[PDB]
């Protein structure tokens, strides 16, 4: 942004804006588990399949 | 104890999140893959 | 001006796609000096009685 | 190459020893190094400016 | 608003909801009917009961495709509806404005 | 250099080709290969 | 333009689209029905699901040719349509210009 | 016999001396002993898994 | 050139004396000699198999 | 750091001394240096790859 009002219109002093930047990497996140194909079918109680 | 007093009233909030991809489900329940080939029918 | 002209370098750039696939393969030519004889196996025993 | 020196014998700020005088033509405009210090060095020209590249 | 009373905003009608889910359009059916056993079918149904409708939907699609008798019955049933003439009628003892709307 | 004189109107064309199978497209998209779950996010 | 709204340019109507694809006209069917097993049929269908319609189309052509009962049924079904009288009607409560166009 | 080894020349997580590494292929699948510690040792096959029972 | 090689530390059934045990020998997809013995020796792999161009 | 080694189970192209062998697992994926030669280095990951960072 712009700085304070100075105290001299005689011999005015120029200024510049500062360009700021922020860099961030969006790396992935994961998590998983292994299960057997027969066991999910060989489970009549409803558990092992709410996975 | 790592607290964070925050105004959360300016145009932006602290620790802003960035939603790139939703929670697309990844599954491995078909013989298509080598997990069931190399292993005893391991689905993932 | 900008006190960090390096940071604003990415701001002041632009990307235009004109060289992307600005080329093509040579025109098909085997039609003139060849004919397709598709088969359905890993061999072709041609046969004629002269 | 230095594409701008922004000097023209202008009164560029040089904050040294607690006082910001103008010692020489330290005007520069590039993204090589010390941009944060380039803020202090090239804040106030205070006099007329004219850039003449040194091709450095 | 809608019939259920949920607030309606015309801003969201410009684009389909699934447009921002380009991942869905690239998926392929897993064909769970191939190599199906009674235990596998029971597991599929139970899992569907718990909110995993993907496998159930794919199994139903395969079942529709692979059975000629079932497919013929379902097609006949649906074509029965598709051939019915339809009309839009105004509500009970509707007024002139309601008749015009209908 | 690299010459060849051939007939074109004959019942046979020299150097005949064989389009035995079409230009089938082979792809590695997502839960179809192991390169994308038990591996990096690679596709071929 | 067309019904779908895509821009229409009369320049491209002078020549067929496939004219610049002389390779297609020289192809011959591969006849995938010969030596067909259930595993081969399943692979053909699955591959077709993924965008390889060539093998599926050739298999369907062979299936149509090699089965007399299926061919007779399909021919009867199509000839049913081919024998229907048809007419072009103007839209609902059309005007004189629309009637002339129809 | 051995139910499974899941070695593929890679362990799941062999953590020793306060540092967790990945080597020596110490993957087992059985409740013979140290099941609570078997959860920590196992449960992380970063690389592929190959099961070749040693019939021990 | 010979097409056929197994270089993934993969297991194959090689019979030494009265038993068949893991080992990598011929490991080729082409045969001109020892076909009857190769069949026992060239049992397709148990684990991951990848081929290369020995060109020997 | 090394975002990816691209080494495990895969072998890439390595052109040295006029003969481009395949070994030593020199896979990498970054824009640090020798980016142009990265194509030549990764010109033949013939075998299956399995990334694992070295945190360099």
């Amino acid at each position: 942004q712009f700085p304070k009002l100075r105290e001299w219109i005689g011999q005015r002093v120029i200024k510049d804006m500062a360009a700021q930047g922020y860099q961030i990497t969006n790396k992935l996140f994961e998590s998983t588990v292994g299960v057997k194909r027969t066991d999910i079918e060989d489970d009549n109680l409803g558990v092992y399949g709410p996975l | 104890f790592a607290p964070a007093a925050d105004p959360g009233a300016a145009w932006y909030l602290l620790d802003t999140s960035r939603s790139l991809k939703p929670l697309i489900y990844q599954e491995r329940m078909k013989p298509s893959f080598t997990s069931m080939t190399k292993e005893d029918d391991e689905q993932v | 001006a900008i006190i960090t002209p390096a940071l604003i370098s990415a701001l002041k750039t632009s990307f235009q796609k004109h060289f992307q696939d600005a080329l093509a393969t040579a025109p098909s030519t085997y039609l003139q000096v060849a004919t397709v004889i598709p088969s359905t196996t890993a061999s072709n025993t041609y046969g004629w009685l002269g | 190459e230095v594409e701008g020196v922004f000097v023209r014998a202008t009164v560029e700020r040089r904050c040294r020893a607690g006082f910001c005088f103008d010692k020489e033509g330290q005007g520069f405009a590039d993204g090589v190094l010390s941009d944060e210090q380039l803020e202090a060095l090239e804040s106030d020209p205070l006099l007329k400016v004219e850039r003449c590249t040194f091709s450095g | 608003v809608d019939v259920y009373g949920n607030p309606i905003r015309t801003q969201q009608l410009r684009e389909p909801q699934t447009s921002r889910l380009a991942g869905l359009a690239k998926e392929f059916a897993q064909h769970p009917a191939k190599g199906l056993t009674p235990a596998k079918l029971a597991r599929i149904l139970v899992e569907a009961e718990q909110g995993n409708l993907q496998a159930q939907a794919e199994l139903f699609m395969d079942m529709e495709e692979r059975d000629a008798h079932l497919f013929a019955e379902m097609s006949k049933r649906k074509r029965a509806i598709l051939g019915l003439d339809w009309a839009v009628e105004p509500p009970r003892n509707a007024s002139a404005a309601e008749k015009a709307d209908a």
